[PDB]
C-alpha cells in the first residue's frame, strides 16, 4: 500500500497469475532546515539554509 | 566556491586495508 493503490491493486489481481518486482529507484530532494526557538509559551521556526 | 544553500565536501571516516 505503500506503492500501489486501491484501483492499480485490484488491476493487477484481477488480470495475472504472478508477479515480481524487478527495479527501484529512489530520489530525495527538495530539503529544507529549519530553526526552532522557545522564549515562552509561544514558539517560532526560521529557515536555516546553511 | 559555492553559495549558501550547497555544501562542501561530505562525511567520509571510515577505513580501508589495502595489502600493504
Amino acid at each position: 500500500h505503500c506503492h500501489f493503490s486501491p484501483r492499480d491493486w485490484q488491476r493487477l489481481i484481477n488480470n495475472n497469475w504472478g508477479f515480481r518486482p524487478k527495479k527501484l529507484s529512489f530520489k530525495l530532494f527538495n530539503i529544507q532546515v529549519k530553526e526552532v526557538t522557545q522564549n515562552d509559551g509561544t514558539t517560532t521556526i526560521a529557515n536555516n539554509l546553511t | 566556491a559555492d553559495g549558501v544553500g550547497n555544501s562542501s565536501g561530505n562525511w567520509h571516516c571510515d577505513s580501508q586495508w589495502l595489502g600493504d
